[PDB]
């Protein structure tokens, strides 16, 4: 991911 | 196949030069910072009232357009003063003055790490800070000191060339990381031993930098839970040490031999505050 994101 | 007493020793022979370090909201759970997601607190009944569909919808950039007060509620809450840091950060201020931090990275917005006294350069608040604050709608950018009166009188802080919301730089769902982020290409490579403590590891891009480091590199985690890559993608030189973070942290101390160097300084610096 290049953004904050939930795995 | 390596333990803990392992880890301890490869850092007292000097073998191991190079510590990078990833910390999560478990390392500050024993300041009092209310785990929000769980209703327990009286921060959580301060959301209560609000229209929050879930906990992390406070974190969401749609959310927080149609409803700003939840999140502000939160910051005002984490205003530098209201909490201190506990004896996990004061292992990592004690890790960097021996000369052992190459850098440590937090997903935190307690600023909890620089409190300690960790400088600004040995840290990558990963997550973003309230330091600084950013309009919405025009970019300006603002010290987050700008904000502080309209943030402890529940207002939404609005900008004072355009009205745009000001949003704190903390770093939302779909949003970018800071710049800093990007030291981790040269970071990772370069550690000779990887810390994991308190995280559930369930946040990237973050959770995947456990695997950037080397395949001799040990890694140890200090949490309630094996999580993560680590779970996932288990290595021969991986430590677990499950429990309590502070109990983990209390024993990796002992071994190393820093206790009573560890409360002395826990003792001056939570005094100095
Ligand atoms: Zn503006």
């Amino acid at each position: 991911a290049r953004t904050k994101q939930t795995a | 196949k390596l333990s803990l007493q392992d880890v301890a020793e490869l850092i007292r022979a000097r073998a191991c030069q190079r510590v990078v370090v990833m910390v999560g909201a478990g390392i500050s759970t024993p300041s009092g910072i209310p785990d929000f997601r769980s209703p327990g607190s009286g921060l959580y009944s301060n959301l209560q009232q609000y229209d929050l569909p879930y906990p992390e919808a406070i974190f969401e950039l749609p959310f927080f357009f149609h409803n700003p007060k939840p999140f502000f509620t939160l910051a005002k809450e984490l205003y530098p003063g209201n909490y201190k840091p506990n004896v996990t950060h004061y292992f990592l201020r004690l890790l960097h003055d021996k000369g052992l931090l190459l850098r440590l990275y937090t997903q935190n917005i307690d600023g909890l790490e620089r409190v300690s006294g960790i400088p600004a350069s040995k840290l990558v608040e990963a997550h973003g800070t309230f330091a600084s604050a950013t309009c919405t709608v025009c970019q300006r950018p603002f010290p987050g000191e700008d904000i502080r009166a309209d943030v402890m009188a529940d207002r939404v802080p609005r900008c004072p060339v355009c009205t745009g919301v000001v949003k704190p730089d903390i770093v939302f769902f779909g949003e970018p990381l800071p710049q800093r982020f990007l030291l981790h290409v040269v970071d990772f490579p370069m550690a000779d031993l990887l810390l994991i403590l308190g995280t559930s590891l369930e946040v990237e891009p973050f959770a995947s930098l456990t695997e950037a480091v080397r395949s001799s590199v040990p890694r140890l985690l200090i949490n309630r839970d094996l999580v993560g890559p680590l779970a996932w993608h288990p290595r021969s030189r991986d430590v677990a040490q499950l429990g309590d973070v502070v109990h983990g942290v209390e024993s990796l101390v002992e071994l190393l031999g820093w206790t009573e160097e560890m409360r002395d300084l826990v003792q001056r610096e939570t005094g100095k505050l």
